[PDB]
RNA sequence: UCUAAGCAUCAGGUAACAUCAAAUCGUACCCCAAACCGACACAGGUGGUCAGGUAGAGAAUACCAAGGCGCUUGAGAGAAC
RNA sequence: CGAAUGCUGACAUAAGUAACGAUAAAGCGGGUGAAAAGCCCGCUCGCCGGAAGACCAAGGGUUCCUGUCCAACGUUAAUCGGGGCAGGGUGAGUCGACCCCUAAGGCGAGGCCGAAAGGCGUAGUCGAUGGGAAACAGGUUAAUAUUCCUGUACUUGGUGUU
RNA sequence: GCAGUCAGAGGCGAUGAAGGACGUGCUAAUCUGCGAUAAGCGUCGGUAAGGUGAUAUGAACCGUUAUAACCGGCGAUUUCCGAAUGGGGAAACCCAGUGUGUUUCGACACACUAUCAUUAACUGAAUCCAUAGGUUAAUGAGGCGAACCGGGGGAACUGAAACAUCUAAGUACCCCGAGGAAAAGAAAUCAACCGAGAUUCCCCCAGUAGCGGCGAGCGAACGGGGAGCAGCCCAGAGCCUGAAUCAGUGUGUGUGUUAGUGGAAGCGUCUGGAAAGGCGCGCGAUACAGGGUGACAGCCCCGUACACAAAAAUGCACAUGCUGUGAGCUCGAUGAGUAGGGCGGGACACGUGGUAUCCUGUCUGAAUAUGGGGGGACCAUCCUCCAAGGCUAAAUACUCCUGACUGACCGAUAGUGAACCAGUACCGUGAGGGAAAGGCGAAAAGAACCCCGGCGAGGGGAGUGAAAAAGAACCUGAAACCGUGU
């Protein structure tokens, strides 16, 4: 979504990182106990901290 | 080290040839001597590490146009 | 007041053992597994937001790996953090 | 009997590790051909 | 770059069933496809507690090399080969034989 | 504990009270030994600490307490050596 | 290739012979089990007791505790084990290290010295085996405890007051 | 694995290396990959119906006409240790200072701070001016890596049938510095009365002339044939003024490089577990290089000869704008503690000899174009040359690495030590030493089910397979060695 994440600004790519962040630990402690039967969803999310981590460092000077 | 600072001389190796002329290793050093020189643009002294035939050197040369020849060089006195 | 990005790594998982179910019957005491790095000032501070519940006091230990062997071949697994995380009263935790 | 290996890990350290293999031009060589043949342990250091 | 495709019908040319026309059922990265109902073999399956297998001697079907099958052409009705050729800036496959494009 | 540069109506000092903080690492198990050093589940080697009773000069010695062990092939027979 | 007290692997012989590692010592009943001289429980007997008890450092590095297994390992059997496999277990302001300070000694800006590499050394900076703050009693786990809990304390710092 | 041929590339590093430690999966370990954005993120191209690395199944999912996956260009992220560079240290650890932004006042995040060198400004002792020194700045270095290269030091065993001169040998080894090559290089060089015209390298000359306890041994040049070719500047003033050459930056423009695209032509019968084989009848070839496919395939598959391709980054070339450097004429200068010498050694094929020439530790010391060096002791004549200042391509040397192709090279006790998770297990305090171990089958179709046994080990059936004395202790299955039967 690194097409659709370009048409948004800073202020919310930091908001953007931070709901990935508090649903990544929610998916951690799911796994933890036998809660996630849909383990891909761990590998969904981690990557998707990474689109969003590259866009912040092409808007900060790049 | 025996080192001559005008000049650039330095120990230098060879034999001691016997009279059966058997070759042991020795070494040859230079005549190595400190010595202040009066310079008298600057108007003070500087000790220099010059062997005898360095100051012959500087009895033809100046001490003025030998001290040029260290700066250029990068050596410090 | 450490950052809301750091405090969403300290915590990894909840330990579950016989030891571990008894503290909390006990002596009010939830048993984490924590980030090997964390600090005892981290684990009071993601425990008190995350799960919005208080702590009275943090204990901590670092456990060893074992070495096991894969048939013919030795291998060894990563050490871990432990801690034993106090709450208050009245304070239960979902 | 006592024999000739008394183990202390602090003179372990001191006499044959990875700092003291640096400190001279000729410990230094001593990593260097242990890097060209292959070693997977480089040092007495843990 | 691959001439025999997933639901293709091939024709099997070596082996102890050559003739037997049939659809492939998937292909492997070994260079080996699968296809439906041919290459039968019967394995004496372990049962296990968990699960929920009864555990028989089950016939299902084995691999078998792509270079020993041929996609059968259903106009001739013989084996024919592939061939690469490009319509509408697009590629596309056809037969060897008479040159028709395979859709 | 004493002052000097400095600072002088600020620091700083020190008596009470209130408050927050004390992080990180080690911590199991053996340790005169079958786990350490001796190729061995090897009568060998290995620093510190604690020191009950009766007799006794005694941390010797004999028998015991607390505590710990019977030493990882046994069964017979009852010759020479 | 038949030989070099040749080189490597396999396999004989002696020979089912010597040996089975302190002469501190065992007996029986019950249990478990496919199987019990050796494991568990019970009762007797013997040995240590300035150690063959208990607590550590150094060194080791999970041998700890529990369930299961007996191929190999254990000088015999093994249901047992420091063996195989899986799970659990180490909680500190006060204990120790770190940290503060120095000894012997080590390194060492410049410096002086030396064919090169290098040597010694000033200022400094490391280096304990020595100096430097403070917690006790009782209770609790199968396995940790001056750490957990109960009772009762003490110590050093930042902050704000008057 | 080993030996080569042809062509690339000839370095990597403070923009943090080589080599590591620790992490990283739906993951318990190990391997490869990656680095807290952690088997990966973006973008631009290639390509696509199949995918989510290995042992190695499973689970949970993504994708099919284009952001599934894969391949390449340029980017992003890149923990800790290591030159490790803020201080220290028992590598992967321990402790900060300064400055900047936030703070629910408990505290967080980001940046900077080694040393040396040169340069610059501010300052600044004895001591007046000064100067040593002090403090900030900018720029550079440092470490590692195969051989080749140049220089500083430099053995002994051995041979001499002993051994000391001599040999081995300026070899082995240690150290410093480079570069894709280095070094050398434009005659104070030879020749011989005729002439050649810098250096390097190959073949002759030639085991020659010589040197040599005249022993063992060491061993040229002159001249000839080839490879390759190249000549210039400064010790300096006028006239000309940006014209000769070289690099740098740029740009157009070729040619490679780094993903790729199409690529011909065969069937019937026999044996067989299985046809590529046999036997018939055909077709392709600018492609019968090679490899795989259930036995031996030009025509089943991958390719091969041939024909096309690049958004982007880049190498060697051309052309064009460009800063600096200056051509050409003109008169003039012509490398002094230097050449030679005495003494002690070293180099020359040449061991001090009748020994020329070269280098210099020590002590001395010219002439300067009317002058000086060499022509193998030395002298006269004649000839040739201009030292004491620099620069320079090709031919020559080498292979850690890359790609393609080859072998009267090896085939598991061979070939690397290592075909296999090998510089591993293992041994040593350390430096260091250092293994053994390849083959089921075409495909796991890897033996459901019943039986003896301890819910054993092991075996007997059954079934799979062409084969089960191919049953995982697996192709073949020799000998020693040990048994049962006659
Ligand atoms: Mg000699
Ligand atoms: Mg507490
Ligand atoms: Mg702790
Ligand atoms: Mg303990
Ligand atoms: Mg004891
Ligand atoms: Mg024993
Ligand atoms: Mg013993
Ligand atoms: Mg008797
Ligand atoms: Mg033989
Ligand atoms: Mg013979
Ligand atoms: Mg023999
Ligand atoms: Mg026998
Ligand atoms: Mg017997
Ligand atoms: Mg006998
Ligand atoms: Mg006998
Ligand atoms: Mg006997
Ligand atoms: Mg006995
Ligand atoms: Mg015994
Ligand atoms: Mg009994
Ligand atoms: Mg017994
Ligand atoms: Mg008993
Ligand atoms: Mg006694
Ligand atoms: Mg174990
Ligand atoms: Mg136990
Ligand atoms: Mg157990
Ligand atoms: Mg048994
Ligand atoms: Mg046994
Ligand atoms: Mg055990
Ligand atoms: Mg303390
Ligand atoms: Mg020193
Ligand atoms: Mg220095
Ligand atoms: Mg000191
Ligand atoms: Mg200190
Ligand atoms: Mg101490
Ligand atoms: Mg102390
Ligand atoms: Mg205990
Ligand atoms: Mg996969
Ligand atoms: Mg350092
Ligand atoms: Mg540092
Ligand atoms: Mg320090
Ligand atoms: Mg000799
Ligand atoms: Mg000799
Ligand atoms: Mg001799
Ligand atoms: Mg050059
Ligand atoms: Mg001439
Ligand atoms: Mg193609
Ligand atoms: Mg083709
Ligand atoms: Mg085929
Ligand atoms: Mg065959
Ligand atoms: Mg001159
Ligand atoms: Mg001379
Ligand atoms: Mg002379
Ligand atoms: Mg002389
Ligand atoms: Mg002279
Ligand atoms: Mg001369
Ligand atoms: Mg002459
Ligand atoms: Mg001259
Ligand atoms: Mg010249
Ligand atoms: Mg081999
Ligand atoms: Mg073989
Ligand atoms: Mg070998
Ligand atoms: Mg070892
Ligand atoms: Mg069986
Ligand atoms: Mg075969
Ligand atoms: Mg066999
Ligand atoms: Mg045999």
């Amino acid at each position: 979504k690194a097409k659709e994440l370009r048409e948004k600004s800073v202020e919310e790519l930091n908001t953007e990182l931070l709901n990935l962040l508090r649903e990544q630990f929610n998916l951690r402690m799911q796994a933890a106990s036998g809660q996630l039967q849909q383990s891909h969803l761990l590998k969904q999310v981690r990557r998707d901290v990474a689109r969003v981590k590259t866009l912040l460092n092409e808007k900060a000077g790049a | 080290s025996r080192v001559c600072q005008v000049t650039g001389k330095r120990p230098v190796t060879g034999n001691n040839r016997s009279h059966a002329l058997n070759a042991t290793k020795r070494r040859f050093l230079p005549n190595l001597h400190s010595h202040r020189f009066w310079v008298e643009s600057e108007k003070r002294f500087v000790t220099l590490r010059v062997s005898a035939k360095g100051m012959r050197v500087i009895d033809k040369k100046g001490i003025d146009t030998v001290l040029a020849e260290l700066r250029a060089r990068g050596e410090k006195y | 007041m450490i950052r809301e990005e750091r405090l969403l790594k300290v915590l990894r998982a909840p330990h579950v053992s016989e030891k571990a179910s008894t503290a909390m019957e006990k002596s009010n005491t939830i048993v984490l597994k924590v980030a090997k790095d964390a600090t005892k000032a981290e684990i009071k501070a993601a425990v008190q937001k995350l799960f919005e519940v208080e702590v009275e006091v943090v204990n901590t230990l670092v456990v060893k790996g074992k070495v096991k062997r894969h048939g013919q071949r030795i291998g060894r697994r990563s050490d871990w953090k432990k801690a034993y995380v106090t709450l208050k009263e009245g304070q239960n935790l979902d | 009997m006592k024999r000739t290996f008394q183990p202390s890990v602090l003179k372990r350290n001191r006499s044959h590790g990875f700092r003291a293999r640096m400190a001279t031009k000729n410990g230094r060589q001593v990593l260097a051909r242990r890097r060209a043949k292959g070693r997977a342990r480089l040092t007495v250091s843990k | 770059a691959a001439k025999i495709r997933r639901d293709d019908e091939v024709i099997v040319l070596t082996g102890k069933d050559k003739g037997k026309r049939g659809k492939v059922k998937n292909v492997l990265s070994s260079g080996k496809v699968i296809v439906e109902g041919i290459n039968l073999v019967k394995k004496h399956q372990k049962p296990v507690p968990a699960l929920n297998q009864p555990g028989g001697i089950v016939e299902k079907e084995a691999a078998i090399q792509v270079s020993n099958v041929a996609i059968f052409n259903a106009a001739t009705g013989k084996a024919d080969r592939v061939g690469f050729r490009f319509e509408d800036g697009k590629k596309v496959r056809f037969f060897k034989s008479n040159s028709e494009t395979i859709k």
